[PDB]
RNA sequence: CGAUGUCGGCUCAUCACAUCCUGGGGCUGAAGUAGGUCCCAAGGGUAUGGCUGUUCGCCAUUUAAAGUGGUACGCGAGCUGGGUUUAGAACGUCGUGAGACAGUUCGGUCCCUAUCUGCCGUGGGCGCUGGAGAACUGAGGGGGGCUGCUCCUAGUACGAGAGGACCGGAGUGGACGCAUCACUGGUGUUCGGGUUGUCAUGCCAAUGGCACUGCCCGGUAGCUAAAUGCGGAAGAGAUAAGUGCUGAAAGCAUCUAAGCACGAAACUUGCCCCGAGAUGAGUUCUCCCUGACCCUUUAAGGGUCCUGAAGGAACGUUGAAGACGACGACGUUGAUAGGCCGGGUGUGUAAGCGCAGCGAUGCGUUGAGCUAACCGGUACUAAUGAACCGUGAGGCUUAACCU
RNA sequence: AAUUCCUUGUCGGGUAAGUUCCGACCUGCACGAAUGGCGUAAUGAUGGCCAGGCUGUCUCCACCCGAGACUCAGUGAAAU
RNA sequence: ACACAGGUGGUCAGGUAGAGAAUACCAAGGCGCUUGAGAGAACUCGGGUGAAGGAACUAGGCAAAAUGGUGCCGUAACUUC
RNA sequence: AGGACCGAACCGACUAAUGUUGAAAAAUUAGCGGAUGACUUGUGGCUGGGGGUGAAAGGCCAAUCAAACCGGGAGAUAGCU
């Protein structure tokens, strides 16, 4: 069935997605862009764009929810002084997700996902 | 559950029928260097749509 | 669904009381008695409110000769009057079904006041 | 008389002055336009072909779109078919609206299933489930039996088992219609018809009412 | 859903606590019982003195369901626990005169006349 | 006997008619209601429990009725193992004894990923004669087919009373099936909140992890039922048992021999679904292609260059579609999905700070903060322009109209 | 009756209904006194039965979370 | 038989909560188990929750569900006391 | 004090499910009994095939027991296949 219910399982335990979108969205913030399958791609989007959308706006109560998600300071000091300023006038979009190939191994289709604006 | 008499050649090639691969054999040149590839995928050095989107 | 929520608009009325739920409403309903409407009244403290637009609905608790009655209330219909409030009270949940196994002076609310 | 093709869009509730709740069904209807006039001197039949909705320029396929432009009308999102029921003459590029059904107070509704999948023999046909405990081993949503024995050899055509339920054509009958909108273009039939929320449903008057 | 093996009280002024429906009368296979719908029940505790004894097995109606019953503009009277009313198992004619607990408009059908006028409240 | 596994129960059934109910009739020791019996009829329906391992049966309470059988007394490559025929033990009896018992009792491993046939669903190839895109007719087939009670007719007919209809027509239920979340609820480990233990975020504060989601309380969408709608039919044709008309053979009589008329939930349709691989491969509408040279045992032949159309497929973003294919929408001439914004819903008065208080904590800011797939908008991100397949007016014989 | 074939004996109790269960009568097919007879507090992963509680065992399942199943890449069996 | 969810004697064995070497979360130290990546059907297995009823299930309350600690009050028949 | 009670290690193995071409030629998960003794366990010995040992099942004696395994008699014999 699952009609109308937008959400991946990635075959883990729900306590391992939390964890894996969290550190994984870390290293996204960190470096710029990051390679990936598709469907960790297609996802990873939904969780650092609302990051992107919040430290939109700088505030003490912005700091502790842009904390609870993420767990790191480093993330979050990279945010709201890089991210925040950065993609302020654009409304909408904050990352790009881009297929290249496949891996030797599992033979996964991959993907580039990549903040924008990157031509510094 | 096993099998009672042994199946032919020929049982074995029909069910191969469909087994058969198929190539993509309809790629793109893309618009900057023209190497060949996979549409919506990105070169090999890092070109797509006519454009470095590797940046490095 | 703008055809439905400009239809769900027509059947609504324009008055309705809100409230917060924890408050001793007293509510009053059409009971039809072969041809008369008759204009009921029930009181109790209100357990729920399912607020959907036209489709609202609250429960009411009444601790009545008997056991206990509750009675729901598709909130813009034609039958239900009176939203009238007696007790505003003060609790933290939203909805409050806890009170269906605490009795008497045990299932007695603060009012609100504030 | 005929029918008409409709859109269904969610579905409410109208309230009497009784407040007796009526459940009802909100039926988007434009405008049926007919594109053909099939004839028992050209066919061997007598029936309409409508369409209804908004097509797009690269969209419209180069074969419909003389299709439509042989009569000459705005392309709608595919076609349908009516038969005539009597001697009911129509013209090509006829618009059919809904003030058909201010008269008629039964109506029908056809429309594709809101597909459930690959259904199992207990939600499929309603199969008692075997027993969850006091022994059972692997077998506890199972269908158990499917023949007899040697004297059959083989299962009966036509099985209850487990297979596709859903994204198929069901005809809900004999609705009573609540309000005929003529401005909004609405239908409010009493009740649930088939398929999910955009599905199609082509209403028909009730046929055995 | 009252239906068999289901542990009702009573609601009237009979003599017995705890009865137990036995049967839902009214059709083949039919499942529970509902709103005002004839049941046959068993009497499984008593008062000393009273009219039926322990043991006994008489006709009941059902008054007020834990499930609660539908008005026809989708609201509920769902009540807090189950509870009957005793009848003659040879008439209409309920053995209670005091009927406690407030009972539904539903019931109101000409034949249970009789129990809606005792009735305290609804 | 180089293996055919066994009673009962669960599950799933299917056919037969010697029919339990409903339907249509004859006869009656048939007044009426209710029954007895026989004939036609298999469309559908055809109990829940206490006791026994039991089928059966007895009993209690119903129901319109709780039919009889075939089907390895259907079903263990579907389940259970209670009973019974492995190994232990005891009692009664039999025997000197080992042991034995159509006597009994307590306990005691139920194996297998389906090649084929069959059945349930779903696709690929090719064919359908130029190709492609849509819409239907329709042979064949399947599903569905149950019924009570109350009321009106009328408390009339019938009956000394007691009692109490047929037919016809409304309303309200049970069982079963289809469909759907607007209502009422269920789940809702992607949402909010409370709290215990402990570790960590340098520390307070504030959060996160882990302990089945730690335990809980609620709850959006979706799914779904106990929820909400709907369904059986009416009518028609031809008939069964049966009932009559006219009417001879047989001056009469007589349903039958010629001819004619009524007559069942059964048969064929009417209702709904599948459906042109119906190779008997149908029909209608529309769209697109009307380029040049050689060889040849010169034939519906083969080859080359020039164009490769409609359309399809592939790929991509995905769907209330879905196991995989497939099917539907969209592909910037853009609303398909993600994001963003407004709204809604849910949870509930966040964080920080101020004040009161020794403190836990409360009040104020504030029905705020946070808000999952929900609704309506918006190209910010991704659906890149091409390429690949498919062609170039469509054979033979004959007839009928144009010329 | 770990014993009674007849037999579900008969009567009583428990239940709406009790081939089991508890008490009793005695026609003990075929109990019986150290192959011990009759009781017996406690004990028991013991046999039978009843009641309270409690719940998806069941009426009748519904949904959800993970591991296979299903698809793709690599390796690649088996009874027969 | 294998780089096999098995078997294998003795010793040391911290912090917080706790009666405890139970158990939970961590320290030091050592590991993520030598196939993975998607999709999110039936069905199977390990589990969660549940309207009304509550054994109606069944050979049988099998399995689940429930009870569950400390302090105190109170505690029957029978008995070898 | 106790062949005492609840309950880990340790020992044992009653119920259910999974597994039964298994992870495993008897185990795993959730429960369960004993748990200061007639206990359990390490190391080293002793008792042997019509014999050993046995809280006694005709169980155990190297995955084998109403008479172990290996070699020889032996190409036993077979009215049977
Ligand atoms: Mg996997
Ligand atoms: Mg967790
Ligand atoms: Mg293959
Ligand atoms: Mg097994
Ligand atoms: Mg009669
Ligand atoms: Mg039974
Ligand atoms: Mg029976
Ligand atoms: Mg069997
Ligand atoms: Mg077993
Ligand atoms: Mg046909
Ligand atoms: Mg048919
Ligand atoms: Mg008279
Ligand atoms: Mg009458
Ligand atoms: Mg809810
Ligand atoms: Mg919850
Ligand atoms: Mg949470
Ligand atoms: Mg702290
Ligand atoms: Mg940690
Ligand atoms: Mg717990
Ligand atoms: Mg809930
Ligand atoms: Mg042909
Ligand atoms: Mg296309
Ligand atoms: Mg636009
Ligand atoms: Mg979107
Ligand atoms: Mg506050
Ligand atoms: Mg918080
Ligand atoms: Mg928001
Ligand atoms: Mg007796
Ligand atoms: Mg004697
Ligand atoms: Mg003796
Ligand atoms: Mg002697
Ligand atoms: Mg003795
Ligand atoms: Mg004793
Ligand atoms: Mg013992
Ligand atoms: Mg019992
Ligand atoms: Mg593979
Ligand atoms: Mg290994
Ligand atoms: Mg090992
Ligand atoms: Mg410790
Ligand atoms: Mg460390
Ligand atoms: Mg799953
Ligand atoms: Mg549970
Ligand atoms: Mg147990
Ligand atoms: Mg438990
Ligand atoms: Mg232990
Ligand atoms: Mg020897
Ligand atoms: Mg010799």
């Amino acid at each position: 069935m699952r009609h109308r219910k937008s959400g991946r399982q990635l075959n883990r335990n729900s306590s391992h997605r939390q964890a894996m979108f969290r550190n994984m969205a870390g290293s996204l913030v960190r470096h710029e862009i990051i390679k990936t399958t598709l469907p960790k791609a297609k996802e990873l989007r939904r969780v650092v764009e609302p990051l992107i959308t919040l430290a939109k706006t700088d505030s003490v109560a912005n700091r502790r929810l842009a904390f609870a998600r993420t767990r790191d300071n480093e993330i979050v000091a990279k945010l709201f002084n890089e991210l925040g300023p950065r993609f302020a006038s654009r409304a909408g979009g904050y990352t790009r997700i881009l297929k290249c190939g496949f891996r030797a191994g599992d033979n996964a289709p991959m993907a580039y996902i990549e903040l924008v604006d990157r031509s510094e | 559950a096993v099998q009672q008499n042994k199946p032919t050649r020929s049982k074995r090639g029909m069910r191969r029928s469909h087994d058969a691969l198929t190539a993509v054999t309809s790629l793109s040149v893309d618009k900057t260097s023209g190497e060949k590839h996979l549409r919506h995928h990105i070169t090999a050095d890092g070109y797509y749509r006519g454009r470095k989107v590797i940046a490095k | 669904s703008n055809i439905i929520k400009q239809l769900e608009q027509e059947q609504m009325k324009q008055d309705v009381p809100s409230f917060r739920p924890g408050d001793t409403v007293e509510v009053k309903v059409w009971v039809v008695e072969g041809s008369k409407k008759r204009l009921q009244a029930f009181e109790g403290v209100v357990i729920a409110i399912r607020n959907r637009g036209l489709h609202s609905a609250f429960t009411v608790r009444k601790i009545s000769n008997g056991e206990g009655v509750e009675r729901v209330f598709q909130t813009h219909s034609p039958v239900v009057d009176s939203i009238s409030v007696k007790r505003r009270g003060a609790v933290r949940k939203a909805k409050l079904y806890y009170l269906r196994e605490r009795t008497g002076k045990a299932a007695r609310i603060k009012e609100r006041l504030n | 008389m005929i029918g008409l093709v409709g859109k269904k869009v969610g579905m409410t509730r109208i309230f009497t002055e009784d407040g007796v709740s009526i459940p009802v069904t909100v039926i988007e209807v434009e405008a049926n336009r007919v594109t053909q006039v099939k004839d028992l001197a050209n066919d061997g039949y007598r029936a309409i072909q409508v369409t209804t909705g908004a097509k797009k320029a690269n969209r419209v396929t180069k074969p419909e779109a003389g299709h439509f432009a042989k009569a000459g009308v705005e392309a709608g999102r595919g076609l349908w078919e009516f038969r005539l029921a009597e001697g009911e003459e129509f013209t090509v590029g006829q618009s059919i609206s809904v003030e058909l059904f201010a008269d008629v107070k039964k109506v029908d509704v056809t429309g594709t299933s809101k597909g459930k999948g690959f259904a199992g023999t207990v939600k499929r046909w309603n199969f008692r489930t075997q027993d969850a405990t006091h022994g059972n081993s692997l077998s506890h949503r199972v269908p158990g039996s499917i023949g007899q024995n040697q004297t059959p050899g083989k299962v009966f055509k036509g099985k209850k088992m487990a297979g596709q339920m859903g994204n198929e054509r069901v005809t809900v009958q004999s609705l009573d219609v609540v309000r005929v909108d003529a401005e909004r273009n609405l239908l409010l039939v009493k009740g649930a018809v088939p398929g999910a929320t955009g599905s199609d449903l082509i209403v028909k008057p009730a046929v055995k009412a | 859903m009252i239906q068999e093996q289901t542990m009702l009280n009573v609601a009237d002024n009979s003599g017995a606590r705890r009865v137990m429906c036995i049967k839902v009368l009214g059709g083949s296979h039919r499942r529970y019982a509902g709103v005002g719908d004839i049941i046959k029940i068993t009497i499984k505790e008593a008062i000393p003195r009273g009219k039926v004894k322990k043991g006994d097995v008489l006709k009941a109606v059902v008054v007020r369901t834990k499930k609660g019953v539908r008005r026809p503009d989708g609201s509920v009277i769902r009540f807090d626990g189950n509870a009957c009313v005793l009848l003659n198992n040879n008439s209409e004619q309920p053995i209670g005169t005091r009927i406690f607990g407030p009972v539904t408009r539903e019931l109101r059908s000409e034949k249970f006349m009789k129990i809606i006028s005792l009735a305290p409240e609804v």
